[PDB]
DNA sequence: AGCAATAAAGTTTCCTTCCTCCTTGCCGATAACGAGATCAACTTGTTTGCGGCG
């Protein structure tokens, strides 16, 4: 084919044809006329070394190339090592109705939510829109629908917001090692160009935010629709198949907000006095009366199902510290009271929510988790959270012992 | 000469340019005056003009990597203009069935006329044969049928 | 401190006493180049080498020839800018001198028979910069300088490589530095071997004989003589006693009269004192001791002439009966202490068939030049040619050099071509280290790898198209006239050019530069690879290069390399780093003399110093005394250690010889971990200017040199007084002393304004500079992109404390305010550059023109009548550019748009438009337009209108120039008639120029008269010759491809503003993203109402330990105190005495800072000025490792009046309740990178496709699809959900009957799916039928 | 080019298919009588891809 | 409003047609120079098979 400026660029094939073709019509002529011998069999070394050339170039002989002194390419690499159709062409493939861009965080999300800034999205579900303009009658045709488009109506925001709805995509980060390497989320659309993303699935993908990226592609039928739906779903994807394991390890803020906040000291204020319940803590701390790190007694409703899977309702007295009571807030209405009576190291929470798996069922513990989340963050901010050149510790007893 | 795809007289006009602004550099000392190669070969400056791109510029390949380590070939880097769009035979077809829609009302020949040829792409003037009128009444009527397609609305101009 | 530094001042709380200002850094490409083109007389260097080398040339039969003479160069046709703008390399004429001098072939050397002296053109060249680069084509560009291995000898030993044997297996090798390698090998068996350029294995001694030795000579040389001796019947022997040394004893050994060593017996070291002692070397011993033993020499029946035994044959008692009664009683045998002395050649040779010479040579040839017929000489010139031709053998006497160490003998040099004594003793060394004595070495060792510069590149190239040359030459010296060819007649200059130009252009050392900040060129340019030709490859390559070396110290910079595949191969120079003259290293010591450090210095090797040992700097020196501590830590051998303070030799400098300069200016990396200091500079480069030039504050001292050295900016020349001053342009008058006489001295300086970068940027520069103000020498006058006062300013410092946020900082993420927004103070700017071209096609000319049919005036309103933009508009994609087009044939076209043009009627013309647009996402700013266009054709009129405007410029600026220079000659003009009477006013009052017939007085003057016309007329025909020639080189027309008629450009402006996603960090590996910006209002606040600016995450300060920025943060608090403590009284008005004493104090606070420093010296206005910048803040430096101290950044903090941890009450925006604890606060001086949401981001539905397999392309550019990988499959099929990934691969892939009614569905509200098969599949099928296959398949 | 290898030929047999006045030729159109001569034509078959 | 006439104007065909050009094949005029190499590759490397290779 010709270039910008009439100049080719071609197959080298051709060129392994024509030298072929060449001898040959030389053979016949020299054939022609009976001619000696020799003559013949050079003209045969020939053809068959430019025939197996075309076949698979420096393989019996040495190699043929351009003045480039690079080879004139065979057959076989159309088909061999990475380049051939196999490993680039045939298993691996380029997609259209597919994005990108650069990540970041959703913190107050659910986990079933991704974000998604509008223009990308906008332009992704174009031939819907187009049908349901058609189908409005703005859009009488197509033409109609391009133009309003281009235009950007207000209409035309408020029939994405129409579609988008219960509208699942699916999302991939690279490399995919295991399966959860790429999840299928719903979408909620926001004004940026960079997708937020609910902090805890940066494990299944190794995320971490500092600039990477990941793509988008799309469930346009039904059926993957639903299989995203049903499956590659944030809700099934909780365990890993390999071990039995939660992978919904809170990393390390959360902790820290409970590890804080659910711990004893001594030495505040308010030391052993008199409650009803949670809310009465509430009621201090949130005008500040008592420290929240305090063993205080109070009185708690605990609930069990000890009947064949009947609640069995109770109370009773506990000193605890007061973010013990204000956590049972929270735990929902199958658990006993010794849950909490540690400061709460990260096992702790791992068999936390197990138990609270295997007993209660699946979609109470999805909530737990997330009120976890949530509060964990909201009294990490409240904490008061930092170090200093001053928190570095150096023991009296090192440079005797050196 | 087998091997080489280009004119002989070609070459020689090439090997004259070689020789003489060769030749004529000696004579000078430095470069690329052109004046000077419109003097020497005083044929005209539109000749050699021509000859540049004739001559000086000759074919490559295909699959040449994209320098600084592969990272993809020129066979990724290529467009073209003879494209197929989806949208345009859908709305000639729309139009061509419009066009029935419009001369169905009109004369039962020029129906038939343009209908076959525009349909089945077949004769036009095969018609004008059959009836034997000179093709006039077939020129006011085409007009008409134009003056009733310019009665509605069309994009894509 | 000069003017420039008197503008502002940064501190420092070094404290050691520095010797050494940084030299001129990158002296080393300017070097290069000079001593290449430079003129050398006889220690040649390139090009006279080259010629030199290639002495003359003469006839195919040896009849007549050339001669080099000289040489010379011109100066460039365009200045550099002309050059830039109008698309061209920057190159110098060449210019030879040459005599043809001829022989009479009747006469013996009847040299008298033809002289034709004269010069020749031949070829340009290009030249270099002060800066570094060659501009090519109008793009500025650099070449690498390489790493590689020396020529010369090397030797090594694998282990084990048929592991079975598990042994040891030496060998050596030798490469010319030009010419064949070679190599010597061993055996499993202990035989020596040898191949050529890895030739098959072959015997070693047959090319002894090749060389015309017997094998008598070859044992006489490698073997000393065990001589036996038959005294009429028995065999004595005659022996040294350290020949029996570890071994027993075969028989009775004992003395003519005396037993040493009974039968079974261990010679003991004993028995050798015994026969060393008593006098014994002749000793009887039992015949029978012989057979086994090897004759050394082929013995013979001198009557007969027979071979009783062939020599190297081992021996026995026949045989000494027959060679006894020969006539020898005498047998040379050789010497097998097998431990020691192996006969190795002895088996060598005992496998190797051949005798003669002349076979070996055949062998040989038969070998090397397989099938074709051995005729002799050509084996001969075969053999010569490979080793002793000088043509295509040569050793770089640097590889003489070495391998004479390597031979230890003393001659340095040599030839570039073998002897016979050098290769005889590599075989002695090889056999030697075999045995075991020295050994074998290593490769990483620096001292092992030489450098290599452009010069030499230019060189190679350069004589390998002399070469090219001497081909031809010879082809018609031979053959044509003589007295009439002329020497210039048989030349040509393409190809050499073609080589310049390639390399210049083709080498994977020539890149582009980064333009993006001054240390990334600086770097780029300092930047080291083993790579290329003569180098080596990823993938081969492996770990044991990649590491580290302890010779590396104070050579190269350990820690700026990426992480790419290449980590450890590229690495940057260090500092005060030389080249040694071959191309090796050096790096400056201080020497140690009585424990005295004395103040010299010697630039020592990679190989020197292990011998000798160097003493530490971070050692506290005992004040003219010495080293003060007993153990301290020197370094030697590869390794340091502890040693005493008189044992030391030698010291270094500094504290910092080691790193680089990327390296070098983070502060306080003397508390961080190393992988992430790696991360922090390699980023540090990444950045871009802001709008603005914002300083830091807190430094280590280098970067006013680097924001010279780079030089982007205006300078000093000579000093001076501001004389005119604009937005655009300068003037200067020279002052007076440095004003030398000939000029007038009046340099200007045209500035660069909005110009663009090769990574699309922002360039400009401006003054710090005021009017009617003297001028120092060699200080700044205007800034560049990104500086401000000679400093580096490359980011913004600004406020953080650090505490979580409601997730908003989950993982490094980072929350700021939204105040910054509105200070636009990160925002900056990206020139995108277009074109648009007229070609003249087979038919005729593309054309550009306003008018094009079927448009909208809307467009047009925006083009003027030639179909052109006006400058300064403001455009968006669609938009229309060129209204450029084209003439076209025909189409037999079919109904369809028959019927279309049928409706429509809009005549279709003989022609199209080709017209330039703007691409799809875009809008900006136009505010520049260049054309150009041919030789030989009309230009195009607004071009002529842009070459008349620049003609108004030009003139404008000459007219200035001219104007200036001329006036101050009217003063002279004026004066000089008043010399010779007075018009004390009718002079002045009547018109200028009629002055001359003014009062006229003879004896002299009448001449004055004359002189003042004469300077008149000289000078207007200075202008006029000026302007002639400017006029033309303005208005020469340009040099073009065939075809091309002219060509439009444009540039655009387009200003880049955050959005989050943006990617921002420190210089601390501090990275981080960006996810939601704060109003004020929410923002957490003080005690005095100031919020913040931005948040952080400080669980990852362990993790990642970049602990010094917490430093740094305290004094990010601190000095700012100090401006407000001014501020807060400059706008209280004070009084200087108060200015006074808190500066001084300020300054004097540390105990033992370096720099000391007074300002009664300065006046009040410097003061005042001083005060007015240090307002914002009081900056610092602080060196790397003789860094401040805790006892002092709390020391400025508590004169600062604060918590002393700088950890302090905050509340909350949302709420305005306090927190629970304190926080520690301050500023940071951080950054902003090219990684952008706009860069990066990307959504396709529908579009383009491939042709030969019509699934879809990748890259935005192009409207790419993204790619789905296998990996991305097994996952799927781990949950089993078949019908994605039937869709994945027919429809969104190849499937185009597919995607075709799969459209058709959605957009009538279908969500359903047919497939089909992939084309790509057949194709395949295609492919293995064209291979000769019945490949099929059975329909069911 | 014909006998050629993107050869004309094998798309346009020769021996083939030209009208009087040379218009209609080369396989183009196959199923074509040239109108303003009114000559009628055979013969003629297309791939490609083969 | 439907139907035709005369006159004019622009054609597409189209076909020759004779200038000029351009390209496909052939055969020729002194006598003898030298068997190529020519500017490259730097030896990844461990495992595994098979032909020797005793
Ligand atoms: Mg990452
Ligand atoms: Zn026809």
């Amino acid at each position: 084919v010709p270039l910008d400026g009439g100049r080719f660029a071609t197959s080298d094939l051709n060129d392994l044809y024509r030298r072929v073709i060449n001898r040959n019509n030389r053979l016949k002529r020299l054939l022609d006329l009976a001619a000696p011998d020799i003559i013949v069999r050079n003209e045969k070394r020939m053809l068959q070394e430019a025939v197996d050339a075309l076949l698979d170039n420096g393989r019996r002989g040495r190699a043929i190339t351009g003045s480039n002194k690079r080879p004139l390419k065979s057959l076989a690499d159309m088909i061999k090592g990475k380049q051939g159709r196999f490993r680039q062409n045939l298993l691996g493939k380029r997609v259209d109705y597919s994005g990108r861009s650069v990540i970041t965080v959703g913190p107050y999300l659910r986990l079933h939510q991704c974000g998604l800034p509008k223009k990308m999205a906008l332009e992704l579900f174009k031939p819907f829109i187009y049908g349901k303009l058609e189908l409005r009658g703005l859009a009488t045709t197509i033409k109609a629908a391009k133009k309003m488009v281009e235009r950007e109506e207000a209409v035309v925001w408020d029939i994405l917001d129409e579609v988008i709805r219960e509208h699942p995509v699916l999302l991939n980060r690279a490399p995919t090692l295991h399966r959860l390497g790429i999840q299928a989320f719903e979408p909620v659309l926001i004004e940026g160009k960079a997708i937020q993303l609910h902090p805890l699935v940066c494990a299944a993908y190794n995320a971490d935010f500092d600039g990477d990226q990941m793509a988008v592609h799309v469930p346009l039928t039904l059926e993957a629709q639903l299989e995203a739906r049903a499956l590659m779903m944030s809700t099934n994807n909780i365990l890993s198949p390999a071990n039995g394991e939660p992978i919904i390890v809170p990393s390390q803020d959360v902790v820290l907000g409970l590890y804080y906040m659910t711990r004893d000291c001594v030495n505040a204020k308010g030391e052993g006095m008199v409650l009803t319940g949670p809310k009465e803590a509430e009621r201090l701390y949130r005008s500040g009366l008592a420290s929240l790190h305090a063993r205080v007694k109070v009185r708690i409703t605990e609930y069990e199902k000890d009947a064949n899977g009947e609640l069995v309702a109770k109370t009773s007295l506990k000193d605890t510290t007061v973010g013990r009571a204000i956590l049972w807030m929270i735990v929902p209405k199958g658990l006993p009271y010794s849950i909490v009576n540690q400061a709460l190291g990260k096992k702790a929470i791992s068999k936390m929510l197990n138990t609270c798996y295997r007993i209660l069922g699946l979609k109470p513990t999805v909530i737990f988790a997330d009120q976890i989340m949530y509060t964990g963050f909201a009294y990490a901010a409240r904490s008061g959270a930092s170090v200093g050149i001053d928190d570095m510790v150096i023991p009296e007893k090192k440079h005797e012992i050196i | 000469r087998s091997r080489d795809w280009v004119p002989r007289s070609v070459r020689r006009n090439a090997r004259e340019v070689a020789q003489a602004i060769g030749q004529l550099e000696q004579e000078l000392g430095r470069n690329a005056t052109e004046t000077e190669v419109a003097e020497r070969l005083g044929i005209d400056i539109a000749d050699y003009r021509q000859m540049l791109l004739d001559t000086n510029n000759s074919q490559l390949f295909s699959y040449d990597e994209w320098r600084e380590e592969h990272g993809d070939s020129i066979e990724l880097v290529t467009d073209d203009h003879q494209r197929e769009n989806p949208l345009q035979q859908l709305l000639d077809s729309n139009l061509r069935q419009r066009v029935m829609e419009a001369i169905e009302t009109l004369p039962e020949r020029e129906k038939l006329v343009l209908t076959l040829y525009y349909q089945e792409e077949l004769n036009l003037k095969e018609i004008g044969a059959v009836l034997e009128v000179g093709e006039s009444r077939v020129s006011q009527l085409h007009s008409q049928a134009i003056k009733r397609l310019r009665t509605k609305l069309g994009k894509l101009l | 401190y000069s003017y420039t530094e008197k503008k502002r001042i940064r501190k420092d709380f070094g404290k050691r006493p520095q010797v050494l200002d940084v030299p001129y850094l990158l002296s080393i490409q300017l070097d290069s180049f000079q001593k290449f083109i430079e003129q050398d007389p006889e220690g040649q260097y390139g090009l006279e080498a080259a010629f030199r080398s290639v002495f003359p040339i003469q006839s195919y039969s040896g009849n007549s020839e050339l001669q080099y003479v000289s040489y010379r160069l011109g100066e460039p046709v365009f200045d550099v800018q002309e050059c830039q703008i109008r698309g061209v390399t920057y190159s110098a004429p060449l210019r030879v001198k040459l005599r043809l001098v001829i022989y009479e072939r009747e006469a013996p050397e009847g040299t008298v028979k033809d002289i034709k002296e004269q010069e020749v053109y031949m070829g340009e060249i290009p030249l270099m910069t002060d800066n570094g680069t060659f501009v090519i084509n109008g793009t500025e560009r650099v070449i690498v300088s390489q790493l590689h291995r020396s020529p010369g000898v090397f030797f090594d030993s694998d282990k084990g490589k048929t592991h079975s044997s598990g042994k040891v297996l030496y060998n050596a090798r030798i490469i010319p530095y030009r010419g064949s390698w070679l190599d010597f090998e061993f055996d499993p068996k202990d035989n020596l071997f040898v191949r050529i350029d890895r030739r098959r294995k072959l015997p070693a001694t047959i090319i002894l004989r090749a060389l015309n030795y017997t094998t008598e000579q070859i044992l006489d040389l490698f073997f000393e003589k065990v001589i036996f001796e038959i005294r009429d019947n028995k065999l004595q022997m005659e022996l040294v006693p350290e020949r029996l040394r570890g071994e027993t004893a075969s028989f009775d050994i004992e003395a003519n009269g005396k037993v040493y060593v009974e039968k079974g017996r261990r010679i003991t070291a004993r028995h050798i004192r015994q026969l060393e002692k008593d006098d014994v070397k002749l000793i009887e011993v039992p015949v029978e001791y012989i057979a086994g033993k090897v004759v050394a020499k082929d013995y013979i029946d001198e009557s007969t002439g027979e071979l009783i035994c062939a020599a190297n044959m081992e021996l026995s008692l026949d045989l000494l009966a027959k060679l006894s009664q020969s006539g020898h009683k005498r047998i040379e045998t050789l010497f097998t202490n097998d431990l020691d002395h192996g006969p190795y050649i002895s088996e060598t040779l005992r496998v190797d068939p051949t005798n003669d010479r002349l076979s070996a040579l055949v062998e040989i040839y038969r070998m090397m030049r397989p099938g074709e017929p051995p005729t002799r000489e050509a084996a001969e010139s075969l053999f010569e040619n490979l080793f002793f031709s000088e043509d295509r053998y040569d050793l770089s006497a640097v590889g003489r050099m070495k391998f004479n160490r390597s031979l230890l003998r003393e001659e340095i040099e040599g030839s570039g071509i073998l002897s016979k004594d050098d290769i005889i003793d590599v075989m002695k060394k090889l056999i030697d280290i075999r045995n075991g004595k020295g050994e074998v070495d290593d490769i990483d060792h620096l001292g092992n790898r030489r450098i290599r510069s452009v010069g030499e590149m230019a060189e190679n190239q350069f004589r390998v198209g002399l070469v090219r040359v001497e081909r031809a030459v010879k082809e018609r010296l031979s053959l044509g006239d003589l007295d009439t060819l002329m020497p210039q007649d048989m030349i040509n200059a393409k190809p050499i050019s073609a080589a310049v130009k390639e390399f210049f252009g083709s080498s994977q050392l020539s890149q582009f530069m980064d333009q993006n900040n001054p240390l990334s060129e600086i770097t780029h340019k300092r930047r080291i690879s083993a790579l290329g030709p003569g180098g080596l490859t990823r993938e081969r390559a492996g770990f044991e290069v990649r590491d580290v070396h302890p010779t590396h110290y104070g050579r190269v910079c350990p820690i700026e390399t990426p992480e790419g595949p290449n980590i450890g191969l590229i690495n940057s120079l260090s500092v005060y780093a030389q080249t040694n003259e071959y191309g090796f290293l050096e790096t400056p010591y201080r020497k140690v003399t009585d424990g005295v450090v004395t103040d010299e210095i010697h630039y020592l090797s990679a190989i020197e110093e292990g011998n000798y040992v160097i003493a530490q700097a971070n050692s506290n020196l005992d004040e003219e005394g010495h080293f003060v501590e007993d153990l301290v830590t020197c370094r030697s051998k590869g390794e340091s250690s502890l040693f005493s303070r008189d044992q030391v030799d030698y010291m270094d400098v500094s504290t910092q010889q080691v790193v680089s300069v990327g390296a070098s200016l983070i502060p306080f990396l003397e508390h961080d971990d190393a992988n992430r200091a790696l991360m922090g500079a390699n980023m540090q480069r990444q950045a871009v200017p802001t709008l603005r030039a914002d300083k830091p504050l807190v430094g280590t001292g280098m970067e006013r040199a680097v924001a010279v050295d780079s030089g982007v900016t205006a300078v000093a020349k000579r000093g001076g007084v501001v004389q005119y001053v604009d937005a655009s342009r300068i003037v200067i008058k020279v002052n007076e002393d440095e004003m030398y006489p000939g000029e007038a001295g009046i340099d200007i300086y045209n500035l660069t304004k909005y110009t663009r970068s090769n990574q699309n940027t922002c360039i400009n520069q401006m003054p710090c500079v005021s009017l009617g103000e003297p001028v120092e020498r060699g200080d700044v006058l205007a800034d560049g992109p990104s500086t401000d006062l000679g400093e580096l300013a490359l980011g913004q410092n600004m406020r953080v404390a650090f505490m979580p946020w409601n997730g908003y900082n989950f993982e490094d993420s980072i929350l700021v305010s939204e105040r910054v927004v509105q200070e636009d103070r990160f925002t900056t700017i990206h020139i995108q550059e277009l074109a648009c071209v007229s070609r003249d096609t087979k038919l005729g000319p593309e054309e550009i023109t306003a008018d094009i049919p079927n448009v909208g005036e809307a467009a047009l309103s925006k083009l003027d009548e030639s179909g052109i933009v006006y400058i300064g508009a403001e455009v968006t994609g669609g938009d229309i550019l060129v209204g450029k087009v084209t003439p076209k044939g025909e189409t037999q076209l079919t109904p369809e748009e028959k019927l279309l043009r049928a409706i429509f009627g809009e005549k279709a013309s003989d022609v199209k438009d080709s017209s330039l647009r703007v691409p799809n996402g875009v809008s900006g700013t136009v505010i520049d337009v260049q054309v150009f266009t041919r030789d030989g054709v009309e230009k195009d009129k607004r071009a002529l209108e842009i070459e008349e405007m620049q003609l108004k410029q030009a003139k404008k600026d000459l007219s200035e120039e001219l104007q200036i220079l001329e006036a101050g000659l009217f003063s002279r003009i004026r004066a000089v008639l008043v010399a010779g009477g007075v018009e004390a006013e009718k002079l002045d009052k009547l018109p200028r120029d009629r002055w001359l017939e003014l009062g006229l007085t003879d004896e002299e003057k009448q001449n004055q008269l004359e002189q003042l016309a004469e300077q008149y007329d000289e000078l207007k025909h200075e202008f006029e010759k000026k302007l002639e020639a400017k006029r033309r080189k303005i208005t020469q027309g340009d040099d073009l491809a065939p075809g091309v008629l002219k060509i439009v450009k444009v540039y655009l402006a387009v200003k880049r503003r955050i959005q989050p996603g943006d990617k921002m960090a420190g210089r601390h590996g501090n990275k981080g993203v960006i996810s939601k910006i704060n109003p004020i209002e929410d923002m957490p606040y003080d005690e005095n109402g100031t919020p913040v600016d931005i948040v952080l995450n400080p669980l990852g300060v362990p993790s990642r330990m970049n602990i010094g920025q917490i430093l740094e943060t305290h004094l990010g608090m601190a000095a700012k105190g100090i401006g407000d403590k001014i501020n807060a009284m400059l706008k209280q008005q004070q009084e200087v005495a108060k200015l006074r004493e808190f500066i001084q104090r300020a300054y004097d606070l540390g105990a033992d800072v370096r720099q000391k420093v007074d300002l009664s010296t300065f006046s009040d206005e410097e003061v005042m000025r001083l005060a007015e910048n240090l307002r914002k803040g009081m900056p610092i430096a602080t060196p790397v490792f003789d860094g401040a101290k805790e006892a002092e950044i709390k020391e400025l903090l508590k004169l600062g009046d604060l918590p002393t941890s700088g950890q302090i009450r905050l509340y909350d925006g949302r709420t305005g309740e306090q927190f629970e604890r304190p926080v520690t606060v301050g500023y940071m001086y951080m950054l902003k990178l090219n990684h952008l949401v706009d860069d990066k981001m990307h959504a396709r539905s529908t579009g383009s496709y491939s042709l030969v397999t019509q699934q879809p392309l990748g890259g935005k550019a192009q409207f790419g699809g993204q790619r789905f990988g296998e990996m991305e499959v097994w996952a799927l099929e781990a949950y089993g959900a078949a019908y994605t990934l039937q869709e994945m691969l027919t429809v969104k892939s190849d499937d185009v009957n597919g995607r075709t009614k799969m459209y058709k569905n959605i957009v009538d509200g279908n969500h359903q799916m047919e497939p089909g098969m992939p084309e790509s599949f057949n194709v395949l099928l295609k492919e293995i039928r064209s291979l000769g296959i019945n490949i099929e398949l059975e329909d069911e | 080019e014909r006998d050629g290898l993107f050869c004309a030929r094998i798309f346009g047999p020769v021996k083939d298919y030209e009208c009087l006045c040379g218009k209609y030729k080369r396989l183009k159109h196959r199923g074509v009588i040239c109108e303003k001569c009114g000559v009628e034509v055979t013969q003629t078959k297309v791939r490609r891809e083969r």
